[PDB]
């Protein structure tokens, strides 16, 4: 028995498929992240990505910056810290799309994702998800019981 | 303590003349590579081969020249 | 420039009185008769004849206290400083040509042989020992080929690299 | 005799016997005459 | 490190970095515009000079202003 | 994975029985006493309760590799 | 079957080739064209497999030049005896360890020269030593310079009979290719027969000699008074005054009452109070231990009597589901591939050789060794130096072997085969991890100064503010220390004071104290691990691409040394698996510097110093905890610092050190000449110069030219490392000895 | 006044540089043999190996005994 054999069974691409690459359990989680859904549309992929990013950025800005001692604005100063991060990102994913985009079987019709209106669908996505997640990090901060 | 700085300045003013001097005189060419004026002022090199050519353009030798102009001036 | 004689400096001779203070300094711990404080009384000895020696000599102190050296021909033999760079001048220049004389007499008697390259790393003992007992009268011989037109080259026969 | 000899000749055998009473004539020198700054 | 190493080792250690890029899930959903390389020879001396050149000067500015100024 | 999973209590129990035999209590027990003393706040770096957590599962863990290399060696030929 | 085969009279013993430079090789031996000649000369000198491809002359070249070297290091032991017997202070040293300073080495008077031979104490005037000779001979009782003398002596003889078996085995009686190949019989003979018996001997000499004589030194008896070893020897009842079971003589071993040997073969742990050093008696139980032990190992192996084991066997059945074929052709590797064995046994050696120096500053096994500053500093950074150079070897003869030895027929779908499969996948890895460790280890330095500068102290990462604990550390040393209450009954003390407790103090100075680990200790430890990282990624991706790789397919033709390819493909320099050796020596460089200025400041601020009634005072007062954890700090509290007795040593014994300092410098600084420029300016100006030469009739038959491009990357990375480490050399031992 | 100094001192020596560094881009990309045949500038071409070798020995010369006379000091 082997468990490391060639990509798909072909032993001259630059590729192995181990059991960190093609078990079931990674194969399968992999396949349901949003951004490997080819046929779902780019802006409400971005809109799920961004909410995870925008969502989870805001802690090390709040429990670290500079005003991290400080009650009641250390939490503000983080999620406009964390909105800023979003924004920076957004405008870095506008202009990767307009300068990246100027077959494929398992036969597929390649993503929309990855075109030119794909990217900047997704960018927007991005935007509005990131700043939804932030201000979620805000509300949760301002509602959780054990939060500290 | 001046006469042994003076002639230390001498000395570095003599190196950095004679790296520079030497790359501009060899610039169009040297027995190691006759026909250097052909391939230009900057150049990586002519490659391993007549025993091996790094840092042989006149641009190298300004580029060794930075090195004993800084040590001068310092 | 100045300076002073270091047999009338006052620096030279506080910088003597300070070396062997020290060194005296040093010799209170060991018992007489020992190989330390031999050492250290032959290293006084030594000391105290050194500034005997720089004085008696005619050498110039600055304000430091230090001796300094004269080396304008002209201001070492009138003021009788020509000890001090003049001769050691005469004396490097005679035994360095004498160096190259008779490194440059064993290169060319090496190019008559029939392997010149194995007598520059496999050293014909007897024929440098020979050439350099020769080197001695190097002056001579050396003015006689820049008379003569052997000393060089001719510029026809040197290759250069193309302009 | 002649191949031993043919290896003191040698470049860095020459070197060192050359260096060493090089080395040595300046140490004695300096051991016999201490300290000599001038001529 | 510009001065002192060369470029072919930078060269293959770049060629196994572009292989980590398209073999990453997530990652190789983008993609250069141009083929990341390592620096040339030439580029790579004038950098490494520039650094030295930039680091001599500034060390030497602070050391002489505050040596200077801290006094007077 | 191509892991061959299969049920194994052999190797839960292969390191856990033999571990809860009384020496000069056992480890076992010793660790479940530490787990039920630090439950009543994380536990402090002089307990021993880190050295019983380290000890028995580098002991399980082992004890779990072994029965799975011996299971699927001895059927793949050794 | 395992059994002596010879050839005789193989080669014959005459000066002939002594007469003629370069014979050994085909394309030197017709001598010199150009200076390039004197270099391949000397860079080809020791490369057999270089000169031919027969294994058996190869395996007997490299047998005698280990006789040659096992001369060379007897002659450099003998004369340290020697200079002990000769030339040193250690019988007054005998008498007052506390205050006289060790030295053997004793200036001759000329030109000044004299200041060199310092006031050492005992009457005595000379160069300190740091070897820490006067402890190791003090451990084994020696007590004279008759007896220093006679190991000396004893140590030449056994230096010529090393030389003699060179010349032997390699002229006279040189052993065929199948001696060299019984690696099994090699394993058992070493195993048990070096190791095992050379422990079991040293035990003997250890608890006859070593443990009367230092029982009565540390009793307070004067050395002259001390009874001889063999006076220990002859007299059972003067051996059983000290240590009342010897009465019972060798009884308690053959009826198996070894608990009656307790008195001599004890499990202390901890250090002897009156000397700081490890219990003598520890250490000949530990030896004996030890000695049992690899008697026992050396018999694994199959060699002529059916049992044992055949390592070709074992290496076969270790395979698994992940790693295809496993271990099969590693045996034929190992038994046809001396570089493959060098790389490995370097590896270890280097790994064992930093080991020792970890070992020996927390558990100091000689008396008045860990109040000897100088000499504790010293022998921990040497054995450093000596293990990281040793590493950088294996790095080097690993690739060796993938350039010269390595033969894809015998590797196929092994171990090896598999790892080259997949080089990219290990060292893109390798260098995410280098990249991340460098952010999170030196940008926590660099957000520290920043914060610092800016008036930001409450922001910094320090033991006062944000905090980086190092908790798994700090319980490994609870556990240490509380390891004789539980998990080792029957020792009474732990292995060493660094774990906590109590501190060790001898004549007034600390000998070793609890080691505290904090905010700073986090940081410079994870420094450690990302510059051991980046060396790793040099030296392991030199061995993976050392054949081949995407830019160069064909680099095994190439060579293991040269210079490029060419200027193509973007540029090609420093390809070859030669020229990772070269940046791998400066990364290993710059990693073990940190590694021993760690140790250095570390020492000297929380552990060495004299103590009082109130305490201890350490040498540099405790600053390590309060600014290693800004380079700021580094700079001015540590080099800057303790600087000041290196810089101000002159007109003192140590001016040596400062003219050290100095040069070290210089070297250092000449050597960015040779790395920063290349040989075609060099040949350029040679061209003029030659000219002159060429003018006056002075040039050479043997055409001058400029050093290749590979010998200039050599030269300066000599140049560099000769310079940085003589720096810090001069700089430890003016600093540790002026403040010790 | 220590600042004026050094400042102009170090863009001094970077301008120095430079102008050699034009002299040898001159004579690699601008200089023309036929159109300089015999003059001073052909001439100086014409015993660059003259030039560079006494530059050579007059910086080891200052070198070997500035740093002699520095070193025997210390
Ligand atoms: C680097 C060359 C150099 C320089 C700058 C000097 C400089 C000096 N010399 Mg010296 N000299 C030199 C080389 C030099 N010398 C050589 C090679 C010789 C041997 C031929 C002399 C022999 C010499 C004599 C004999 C005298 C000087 C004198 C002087 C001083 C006045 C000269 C003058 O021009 O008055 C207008 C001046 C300090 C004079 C001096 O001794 O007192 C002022 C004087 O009498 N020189
Ligand atoms: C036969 C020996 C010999 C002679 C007569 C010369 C003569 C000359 N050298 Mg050459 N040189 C030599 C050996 C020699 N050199 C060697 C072995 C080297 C390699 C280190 C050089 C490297 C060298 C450089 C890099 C330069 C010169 C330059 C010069 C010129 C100016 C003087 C000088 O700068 O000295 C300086 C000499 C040295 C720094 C090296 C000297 C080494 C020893 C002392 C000489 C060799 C002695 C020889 C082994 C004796 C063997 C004889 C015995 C068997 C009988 C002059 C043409 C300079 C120039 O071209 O001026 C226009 C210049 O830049 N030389
Ligand atoms: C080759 C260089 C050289 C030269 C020219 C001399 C010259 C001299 N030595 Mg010296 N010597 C040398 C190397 C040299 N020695 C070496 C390498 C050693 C061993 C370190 C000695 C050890 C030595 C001793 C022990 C003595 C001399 C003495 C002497 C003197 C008389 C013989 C004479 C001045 C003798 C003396 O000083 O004068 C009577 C004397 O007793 N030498
Ligand atoms: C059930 C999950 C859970 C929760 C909600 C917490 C909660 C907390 N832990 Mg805890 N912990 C857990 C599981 C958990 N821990 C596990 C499985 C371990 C390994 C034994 C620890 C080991 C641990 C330590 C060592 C510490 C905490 C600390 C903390 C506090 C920060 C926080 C209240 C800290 C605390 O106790 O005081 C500041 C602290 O020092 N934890
Ligand atoms: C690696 C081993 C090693 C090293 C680095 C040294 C180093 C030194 N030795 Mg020690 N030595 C050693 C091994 C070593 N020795 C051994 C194995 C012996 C026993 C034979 C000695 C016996 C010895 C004696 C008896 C003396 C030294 C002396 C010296 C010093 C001067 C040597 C000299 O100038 O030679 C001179 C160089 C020559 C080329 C001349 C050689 C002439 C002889 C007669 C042949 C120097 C510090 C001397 C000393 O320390 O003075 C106070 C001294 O008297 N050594
Ligand atoms: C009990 C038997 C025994 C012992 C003690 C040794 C010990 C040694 N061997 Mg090993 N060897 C043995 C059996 C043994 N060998 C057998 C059976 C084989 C063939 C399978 C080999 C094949 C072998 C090779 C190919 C090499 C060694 C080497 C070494 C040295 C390793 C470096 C070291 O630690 O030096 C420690 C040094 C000392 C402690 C100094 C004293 C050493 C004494 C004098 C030698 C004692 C061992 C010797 C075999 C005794 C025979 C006496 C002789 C007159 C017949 C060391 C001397 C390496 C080397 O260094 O050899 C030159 C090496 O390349 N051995
Ligand atoms: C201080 C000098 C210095 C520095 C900073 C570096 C930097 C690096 N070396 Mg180089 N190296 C040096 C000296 C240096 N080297 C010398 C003298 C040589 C000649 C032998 C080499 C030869 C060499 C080799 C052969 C290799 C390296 C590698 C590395 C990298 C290690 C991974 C890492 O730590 O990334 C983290 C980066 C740092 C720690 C640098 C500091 C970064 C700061 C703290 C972050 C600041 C960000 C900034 C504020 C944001 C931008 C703002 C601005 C634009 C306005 C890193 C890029 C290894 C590598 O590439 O593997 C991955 C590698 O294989 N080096
Ligand atoms: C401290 C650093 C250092 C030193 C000492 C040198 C030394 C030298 N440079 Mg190099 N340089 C450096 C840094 C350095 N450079 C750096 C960083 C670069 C940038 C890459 C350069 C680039 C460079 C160029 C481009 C040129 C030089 C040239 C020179 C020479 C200048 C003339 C001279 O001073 O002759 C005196 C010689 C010295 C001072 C060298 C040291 C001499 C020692 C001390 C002699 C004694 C040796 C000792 C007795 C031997 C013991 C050996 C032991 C093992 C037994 C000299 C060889 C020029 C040249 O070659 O002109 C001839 C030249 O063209 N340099
Ligand atoms: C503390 C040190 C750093 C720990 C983390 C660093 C991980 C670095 C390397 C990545 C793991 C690579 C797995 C490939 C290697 C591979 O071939 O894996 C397969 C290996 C055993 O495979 P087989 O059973 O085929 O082996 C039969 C053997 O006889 C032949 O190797 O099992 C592993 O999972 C090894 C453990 C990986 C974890 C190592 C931790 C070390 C502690
Ligand atoms: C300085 C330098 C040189 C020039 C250095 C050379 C040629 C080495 C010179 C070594 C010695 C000094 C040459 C002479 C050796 C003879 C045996 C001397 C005999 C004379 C007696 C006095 C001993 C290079 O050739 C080079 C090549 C590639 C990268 C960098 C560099 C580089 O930096
Ligand atoms: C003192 C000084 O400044 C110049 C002196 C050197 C000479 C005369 C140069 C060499 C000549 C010799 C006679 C033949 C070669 C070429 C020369 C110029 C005619
Ligand atoms: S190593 Fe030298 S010759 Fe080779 S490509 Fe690089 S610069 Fe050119």
């Amino acid at each position: 028995q082997q468990v490391i054999q060639p990509i798909n069974g072909d032993p001259f691409i630059g590729m192995l498929e181990t059991p960190v690459t093609s078990s079931p359990l990674v194969a399968g989680f992999l396949s349901n992240l949003p951004a490997y859904r080819i046929g779902v549309s780019p802006l409400l992929r971005g809109v799920e990505i961004g909410l995870v990013h925008g969502f989870l950025v805001t802690g090390p800005f709040i429990k670290l910056g500079p005003l991290r001692n400080i009650p009641g604005v250390a939490e503000r100063a983080g999620c406009l810290s964390g909105a800023g991060l979003v924004v920076i990102l957004a405008v870095a994913l506008t202009i990767y799309g307009a300068s990246a985009f100027q077959g494929v079987k398992t036969e597929l019709q390649r993503d929309p994702l990855q075109t030119a209106d794909g990217w900047q669908k997704f960018s927007a996505g991005w935007l509005v998800g990131g700043l939804s997640g932030v201000a979620w990090a805000w509300i949760l901060t301002q509602t959780l019981p054990y939060y500290s | 303590g001046d006469f042994l700085v003076h002639h230390a300045i001498a000395l570095g003013l003599h190196t950095t003349t004679l790296i520079l001097v030497k790359g501009a005189l060899d610039a169009r060419g040297s027995k190691l590579m006759p026909d250097k004026k052909d391939f230009g002022y900057s150049f990586p090199c002519d490659g391993p081969g007549r025993g091996g050519t790094c840092d042989i353009s006149a641009w190298d030798a300004f580029y060794l020249a930075v090195f004993w102009m800084l040590n001068t001036i310092g | 420039s100045g300076l002073t004689p270091c047999s009338e400096s006052k620096g030279f001779a506080k910088r003597q009185k300070n070396e062997i203070k020290a060194l005296t300094k040093r010799l209170k711990q060991y018992e007489e008769g020992s190989a330390p404080s031999l050492a250290l009384k032959a290293t006084i000895e030594r000391t105290e004849k050194r500034f005997a020696n720089y004085g008696n000599a005619g050498l110039l102190c600055g304000t430091d206290g230090l001796p300094h050296l004269i080396s304008d021909p002209g201001l070492a033999l009138r003021f009788g400083h020509a000890g001090e760079t003049l001769i050691p001048t005469v004396g490097f220049l005679y035994i360095a040509g004498w160096i190259g004389t008779a490194g440059r007499d064993y290169l060319i008697a090496s190019k008559g042989e029939a392997k010149p390259r194995e007598k520059e790393y496999i050293i014909d003992v007897p024929l440098a020992l020979k050439i350099s007992a020769q080197g001695a009268g190097w002056p001579f011989r050396v003015i006689r080929e820049l008379q003569k037109g052997t000393l060089l080259e001719k510029d026809s026969n040197i290759t250069v690299s193309p302009r | 005799m002649k191949n031993f000899t043919t290896y003191l000749s040698t470049a860095p055998v020459v070197a060192l016997i050359w260096f060493t009473f090089t080395a040595g004539l300046l140490i004695e020198i300096n051991r016999f005459f201490p300290d000599p700054l001038v001529f | 490190m510009f001065l002192i190493s060369w470029r072919g080792y930078w060269q293959e250690l770049i060629e196994t970095l572009a292989w980590a890029h398209e073999r990453t899930p997530l990652a190789n959903l983008v993609r250069w515009r141009d083929k990341p390389v390592a620096l040339s020879i030439v580029q790579a001396r004038l950098v490494g000079l520039a650094h030295f050149s930039a680091g001599y000067i500034l060390t030497y500015a602070a050391f002489l202003i505050a040596s200077t100024s801290g006094k007077f | 994975l191509n892991k061959d999973p299969l049920v194994f209590v052999l190797g839960f129990l292969g390191w856990t029985i033999p571990a809860n035999i009384g020496v000069s209590n056992s480890l076992f027990g010793s660790f479940t006493q530490s787990i039920g003393e630090n439950l009543a706040q994380g536990p402090p770096i002089q307990d021993k309760f880190w050295l019983l957590l380290v000890t028995y599962h580098v002991g399980l863990f082992l004890t779990l590799l072994l029965g799975q290399i011996g299971v699927q060696g001895r059927k793949q030929g050794y | 079957k395992v059994k002596i085969v010879v050839d005789g009279n193989p080669v014959e013993t005459s000066f002939e080739r002594w007469a003629k430079p370069g014979h050994f090789s085909r394309t030197l031996s017709k001598g010199p064209s150009t200076t390039t000649w004197i270099w391949n000369l000397h860079a080809d000198a020791h490369d057999f497999d270089s000169h031919t491809s027969d294994l058996e002359e190869i395996s007997r070249k490299v047998f005698s030049a280990h006789f040659g070297q096992l001369g060379i290091i007897l002659i450099w032991l003998s004369g340290m005896y020697f200079h002990g017997a000769r030339f040193s202070n250690y019988e007054a040293w005998l008498s007052d360890p506390i205050h006289i300073k060790p030295s053997a080495q004793v200036v001759w008077p000329v030109v000044g020269q004299e200041i060199l031979n310092g006031d050492v104490g005992g009457g005595f005037q000379g160069v300190q030593i740091t070897s820490g000779f006067f402890q190791l001979w003090r451990a084994s009782g020696i007590t004279s310079e008759l007896q220093l003398y006679s190991t000396a002596i004893g140590g030449l003889v056994l230096a010529a009979a090393m030389f003699f078996a060179g010349w032997f085995h390699y002229h006279k009686a040189a052993p065929k290719l199948e001696w060299f190949q019984n690696v099994e019989s090699m394993l058992n003979h070493h195993l048990a027969g070096l190791l095992g018996l050379g422990s079991l001997a040293w035990a003997g000499h250890q608890i006859h000699v070593s443990l009367p004589i230092n029982k009565l030194l540390d009793a307070g008896v004067d050395p002259k008074e001390i009874p001889l070893p063999h006076e220990f020897i002859l007299n059972r009842d003067l051996m059983a005054q000290l240590y009342p079971s010897f009465s019972k003589g060798l009884a308690p071993f053959f009826t198996i009452n070894w608990s009656e040997y307790s008195d001599f073969l004890t499990f202390q742990g901890g250090l002897n109070p009156v000397t700081g050093g490890l219990w003598l008696s520890d250490q000949a139980h530990h030896h004996l231990a030890i000695a049992v032990l690899f008697l026992v190992a050396g018999h694994q192996y199959r060699t002529n009597w059916g049992i044992g084991h055949s390592i070709k066997e074992i290496l076969e059945a270790h395979k698994g589901p992940f790693t295809g074929e496993g271990h099969k052709g590693l045996y034929e590797i190992l038994t046809t591939s001396w570089h493959a064995q060098l790389a490995i046994n370097l590896a270890l050696f280097g790994s064992l050789s930093i080991i020792v120096a970890h070992h020996m500053y927390s558990m100091p096994p000689y008396p008045y060794l860990a109040t000897d500053y100088g000499t504790q500093l010293s022998i921990f950074t040497h054995h450093t130096w000596i293990g990281g150079f040793c590493i950088v070897g294996a790095g080097a003869h690993a690739a060796i072997f993938m350039v010269r030895d390595y033969d894809p027929t015998n590797n196929y779908n092994n171990l090896l085969d598999r790892v080259i499969r997949h080089r990219d996948a290990i060292v893109s890895h390798l260098n995410w991890v280098c990249i991340f460790l460098g952010f999170h280890s030196f940008g926590l330095y660099i957000h520290n100064d920043t914060m610092s500068a800016l008036g930001r102290p409450q922001d910094m990462f320090s033991d006062t503010a944000i905090q980086l604990q190092p908790v798994f550390a700090q319980w490994i040393q609870n556990t240490h220390l509380s390891a004789p209450q539980f998990t080792a009954p029957n020792a009474l003390a732990p292995t060493s004071p660094v774990w906590g407790g109590d501190v060790v103090a001898v004549g007034g100075k600390v000998a070793a104290m609890p080691i505290t680990l904090g905010t700073a200790d986090f940081m410079v430890h994870h420094i450690h691990a990302f510059t051991i990282h980046v060396t790793v990624l040099i030296l392991l991706k030199g061995v993976l691409y050392a054949r081949s790789s995407r830019l160069i397919p064909d680099k095994a033709n190439l060579g293991f040394r040269f210079p490029c390819d060419g200027p193509g493909r973007g540029g090609t320099c420093q390809v070859s698996a030669w020229d990772h050796v070269f940046l791998g020596l400066f990364w290993m460089y710059n990693s073990l510097s940190i590694a021993i200025f760690h140790f250095s400041w570390k020492m000297q601020s929380d552990v060495w110093g004299t103590v009082n009634s109130t305490g201890v005072s350490h040498i540099t007062g405790g600053n390590f905890s309060q600014s290693a954890n800004t380079i700021n700090g580094w700079l001015r509290d540590f080099l800057w610092a303790q600087s000041s007795q290196v810089i101000q040593s002159y007109g003192s014994a140590l001016s040596a050190y400062g003219l050290i300092f100095l040069g070290a410098h210089f070297i250092w600084a000449f050597s960015l000449m040779f790395l920063f420029s290349g040989r075609g300016y060099w040949q350029e100006l040679i061209e003029s110069i030659v000219w002159a030469h060429n003018k006056l009739k002075v040039a050479p038959s043997i055409q001058p030219r400029a050093l290749s491009i590979t010998q200039g990357r050599a030269v300066g990375v000599a140049h560099y490392l000769l310079g940085g480490i003589a720096t810090t050399w001069s700089f430890f031992l003016a600093r540790i000895i002026a403040v010790g | 006044q220590a600042s004026l100094y050094t400042h102009h001192q170090y863009i001094a020596g970077f301008i120095l540089c430079g102008a050699f560094a034009h002299g040898a881009i001159f004579f690699v990309r601008d200089y023309d043999p036929e159109q300089n045949k015999g003059n001073v500038l052909a001439r100086i071409l014409d015993h660059k190996e003259a030039v560079i070798s006494h530059l050579s020995w007059v910086s080891l010369f200052l070198g070997f005994h500035t740093l002699g006379l520095y070193v025997h000091n210390d």
